[PDB]
């Protein structure tokens, strides 16, 4: 299948302080590989993968400037938006940008992205075309037509289809061992009686990568979206993920409930029963 | 590139004689020692015998002295293991391995490649139908019951319940090879404690080697 | 002549596993280690106490001092599930001495104690002049159990057969243990018990 | 590789 | 506008008493970014605790993972305390062996 | 003016595993009178706890004793948490077998 690269930028205005706190994190698929923290004493884009510090000082130096600068702009932008929204200096507001690119199985270009959000709400975003912007609210339009003047539509496209993809390609090959793995889920089932008449059949799936996973409970081969509970996939802290899906069962009917697990690194879908 | 290929194993009967051969490629066979290491299925590794680079001497483990003889043909790049008066104890897989260091006058150092090996199984073989006895559930939660498929030969038997109409709770276990040389297998299906009685319980064991099919209905008490 | 390995070792993925091969003055012998995955031949992983072959990763290190040789696996991967045998040459024995073997289990499940289901001899088998006690052991992990039979608080040696553990559907392990008796011996004693031990704890019926 | 320059609102 | 944190507390590996594991507290789906997280060994604040770098999800809600090396026993019971702007009093989520 | 509480945690009788003893937390020398004291069976708040009635010493400093029935083992570790106006974060004094 495909692969992807995403960078996440967050800037939170500190009331009373100049430089807001800035955090930038870079992922490939589901493996983080770079970090930049305003409050870090490093003040340099640090490595967070095993395969990334094989890039020389030409890389880390440019990457630091690249988001030293990205932070600078957010400083000014946090103030510009403070005017667009008639907001006082005593507040704390967040600006979130996420941009990246998706390659196909043959290194082909598939999709580009850039989305900006002010205070957790959508602000401006780049359309599928990579030729158009869509503004969430009023203010974002006064930014939108400003970007339409400078052809920000195009110039994102020259990053997404140029240097972004060549990076994702160069990363997927340099860290080919870490990034192109598949990790089948290590599964097991749990039986917890709750009443004298009901229990809970929990379906575990630990240690898998990528995080894409499909858990399905089924009664007599019929899908059971009713008494089902599904926690969102949790990171185990070692680059792999966990997820469990439970169902409430009337006693003496556990041999009727079947848990189904689908994963990319799994050859045939799983089936689990008590 | 170094390849070892065992052969000559199979199914033998006690008292007979059997010859294993290990074909070698990928090194000057005339310069290395060779070893036989056997492993009874489900057991650890056990050294059998070994032979120096030329065949001068012949090292034997004590369990196989007098009955086994290890030889080699340097002109053929072949290691041989001769077994005389086969016994049920000799049933094991026989690996052949090549001494890593050259010119060793005695088999002291590690064995670097190992062949995939050959399997030697001896028994008083003759095809037999399996006797089916009902494993009734405990009259005194979850209730269990099943079938006992005793003393068949050779493998395998297949057990189904109600002609395959029951699969939930069904579990067939591996067969033991009792000291008689005949296999023995059980297969039970755990069910709900209550409600056993209403359902019709028939396990259908099928032993194709003897062309036997047995349908035994199980019932409590 | 006597080199003893633990029966099984369980370790969390990515942890450091450690398998020992204890023996009298084994520190003065040359220890080797072989790894055997199911259905294949052994593979040399450490030779002469600490040396690694070409293909073997540097995570695996050897050790041998005093009276205990030690195989050390740092940053355990899932593919390391296999049996591990140590190798010495007893100079004063003319015998190459393999260890008992250690089944290293890298757990994906939690650990489950075994479920024991014991059957008395059926009435049909008793009228066939035989009696066979059926002990069924299922749903344990890792797959390492030991079975003992007790006829009235007394051990039972011969007449006992026990299967090798095997993976179930849910990748827990299961095995069975049979005790062949004469119909008289089943009636001689007042009670029979099947004792299964798994990871230090013992379960019985 | 992060983007060369940035946009102001 | 504000979003309140989801909290899951779990071990990295299936927990076994006496074997070194890792205690994870995974807070997700919250907004804004200011959050306080501690790990608790029997009501005591665990000091050797680190966290992940602030990333966010599709709905722009942030997520962090706080982790500590720990060796669980059977009587030692651990928990995770999380204060937020959406929380008047800190929530505490105690670690269950099977959740 | 304020005084900060001293905390002593001890058992009523010399503790022996499997025999019913009583867990004492004795706060003394504090001012003003408002104090919160809990007993902890492995970090959880033990509910069946009573306390003594508020008396004071020569220097007008109050003292209380909170006690609970408990059967100590070797794995169970008990403790006493005492919050005060002079205490920014709750003090915790765990019950020692030889103190």
């Amino acid at each position: 299948g495909s692969h992807s690269m995403r960078y996440f930028f967050t800037s939170v205005s500190r009331p009373g302080r100049g430089e807001p706190r800035f955090i930038a994190v870079g992922y490939v698929d589901d493996t983080q590989f770079v970090r930049f923290d305003s409050d870090a004493a490093s003040q340099k884009m640090e490595p967070r993968a095993p395969w990334i510090e094989q890039e020389g000082p030409e890389y880390w130096d440019q990457e630091t400037r690249n988001m030293k600068a990205h932070s600078q702009t957010d400083r000014a932008n946090l103030g510009t938006l403070r005017g667009y929204y008639n907001q006082s200096e005593d507040g704390s507001h967040t600006i979130q940008i996420m941009y990246g690119c998706d390659v196909g199985p043959d290194g082909r270009f598939l999709r580009g992205y850039r989305q900006d959000a002010y205070d957790g709400k959508d602000y401006i975003a780049l359309n599928e075309d990579l030729r158009s912007w869509t503004a969430a609210d009023m203010a974002a339009q006064i930014t939108k037509r400003k970007w339409e003047a400078v052809h920000a539509a195009e110039q994102r496209r020259v990053y997404l289809e140029g240097r972004c993809v060549d990076g994702l390609r160069r990363y997927l090959e340099n860290g080919k061992e870490t990034l192109q793995r598949t990790d089948p889920p290590k599964t097991h089932m749990t039986h917890h009686p709750i009443s004298d008449h009901e229990a809970t059949l929990r379906c575990w799936a630990l240690g898998f990568y990528p995080a894409e996973i499909t858990l399905t409970w089924q009664r007599d081969g019929e899908d059971q979206t009713q008494d089902t509970e599904l926690v969102e996939t949790r990171p185990a802290g070692d680059g792999t993920f966990q997820k469990w899906a439970a169902v409430v069962v009337p006693s003496g009917e556990e041999q009727r409930y079947t848990c189904h697990v689908q994963h990319e690194g799994l050859p045939k879908p799983l089936t689990l029963r008590w | 590139q170094v390849q070892l290929q065992e052969s000559g194993g199979g199914v033998v009967q006690p008292g007979g004689s059997l010859r294993l051969s290990c074909a070698a490629s990928g090194f000057n066979f005339s310069n290395y020692g060779m070893h036989w290491v056997r492993q009874t299925p489900g057991k650890g590794l056990e050294w059998v015998a070994s032979i120096p680079y030329d065949g001068s001497h012949q090292w034997h483990a004590d369990s196989v002295k007098g009955r086994f003889t290890i030889s080699r043909d340097n002109s053929k790049n072949t290691l041989y293991l001769q077994i005389n008066s086969l016994r049920p104890e000799d049933t094991a897989m026989y690996y052949c391995s090549k001494a890593r260091i050259s010119y060793l006058s005695a088999p002291a150092w590690w064995f670097d490649p190992w062949g995939q090996g050959t399997l030697v199984t001896v028994s008083s073989a003759s095809t037999k139908g399996p006797s089916v006895f009902p494993l009734a559930p405990s009259s005194k939660g979850t209730a269990a019951l099943g079938c006992l498929v005793k003393d068949y030969f050779p493998e395998p038997v297949t057990v189904s319940w109600n002609s395959g109409a029951l699969t939930s709770g069904v579990h067939t276990f591996p067969a033991v090879l009792q000291s008689s040389g005949l296999y023995s297998l059980s297969s039970v299906v755990t069910v709900p404690s209550s409600s056993l009685g209403t359902q019709t319980y028939i396990c259908n064991v099928n032993h194709k080697p003897s062309n036997t099919k047995v349908d035994k209905r199980v019932e409590p008490k | 002549s006597v080199s003893t390995q633990p029966p099984s070792v369980s370790v969390a993925p990515g942890q450091t596993a450690r398998i020992t091969c204890g023996g009298n003055n084994i520190g003065s012998k040359s220890v080797h280690w072989y790894r055997q995955k199911p259905g294949q031949a052994p593979v040399l992983v450490v030779y002469d106490n600490n040396a690694r072959p070409s293909g073997i990763p540097e995570r695996i290190s050897g050790s041998n001092f005093a009276n205990t040789a030690t195989l050390t696996i740092s940053r355990v991967e899932a593919g390391d599930e296999a049996d591990y045998y140590c190798h010495v040459w007893d100079s004063s024995s003319d015998h190459v001495v393999f260890g008992g073997g250690t089944k290293l289990t890298v757990l994906g499940q939690p650990k489950a104690a075994p479920s024991v289901t014991l059957f008395p001899p059926s009435s049909e088998e008793l009228q066939a002049n035989k009696a066979t006690l059926v002990c069924l052991i299922s749903d344990f992990y890792p797959g390492a159990v030991t079975v003992a039979w007790k006829a009235d608080s007394s051990p039972v040696k011969a007449g006992v057969e026990t299967t090798t553990p095997s993976k179930q559907s849910n990748n827990k392990y299961a095995a069975s243990s049979y005790l062949s008796l004469t119909p008289e011996q089943w009636k001689s004693h007042r009670s029979y018990s099947c004792q299964v031990t798994h990871e230090g704890s013992t379960v019985e019926k | 590789v992060t983007e060369h320059d940035t946009l102001l609102y | 506008i504000q979003r309140t944190p989801k909290i899951q507390v779990y071990s990295r590996h299936p927990a076994e008493n006496g074997k070194s594991n890792f205690l994870n507290c995974y807070v997700s789906g919250f907004h804004p970014s200011d959050i306080e997280v501690d790990l608790l060994k029997n009501g005591e604040r665990i000091e050797k605790v680190e966290h992940s770098d602030l990333s966010f999800s599709k709905d722009w809600s942030f997520y962090l993972l706080y982790y500590t090396e720990f060796t669980p026993t059977e009587k030692d019971e651990y928990a995770c305390r999380v204060n937020h702007v959406t929380l008047s009093q800190p929530k505490i989520v105690k670690w269950d062996r099977d959740m």
